[PDB]
């Protein structure tokens, strides 16, 4: 086998990931949306 | 008058000064003008003061916080041009 590296002698091959080289666009999940809010939680109150 | 986004936004006289205090500045940032800034902001509260134009005889008003000053021509003067 090869996959496995021994550091006697810096073996070690040369490997790079199948998806840079060809890409799988499934797209996303862009389902229910995210936000951000004031940290306080409340954005402006009013005096009543 | 004040708030995270109240003095954040576009600088507008039909916004700020106009229904709470208006201590300062929101008078003289919708305009960028420190001429009439304390000549008018005196009149926030308790209304307008030269409107009647004390002075008489051709005499001019100045508006101070708590009294007014008439300028009234060479040979003439006054509290009021009285
Ligand atoms: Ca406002
Ligand atoms: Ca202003
Ligand atoms: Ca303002």
């Amino acid at each position: 086998d090869r996959t496995r590296y021994f550091s006697m002698w810096n073996q070690a091959v040369d490997s790079y990931d199948p998806d840079v080289r060809i890409i799988e666009n499934h797209g996303t999940e862009d389902e229910l949306p995210n936000y951000c809010f004031p940290l306080g939680g409340i954005g402006i109150t009013d005096t009543f | 008058a004040n708030s995270f986004l109240e003095e954040m936004k576009k600088g507008h006289l039909e916004r700020e000064c106009m229904e709470e205090t208006c201590s300062y500045e929101e008078a003289r940032e919708v305009f960028e003008d420190s001429d009439k800034t304390n000549e008018f902001w005196n009149k926030y509260k308790d209304g307008d003061q030269c409107e009647t134009s004390p002075c008489q005889n051709q005499g001019k008003c100045k508006d101070g916080l708590g009294e007014y000053t008439c300028t009234c021509l060479e040979g003439f003067e006054g509290k009021n041009c009285e």
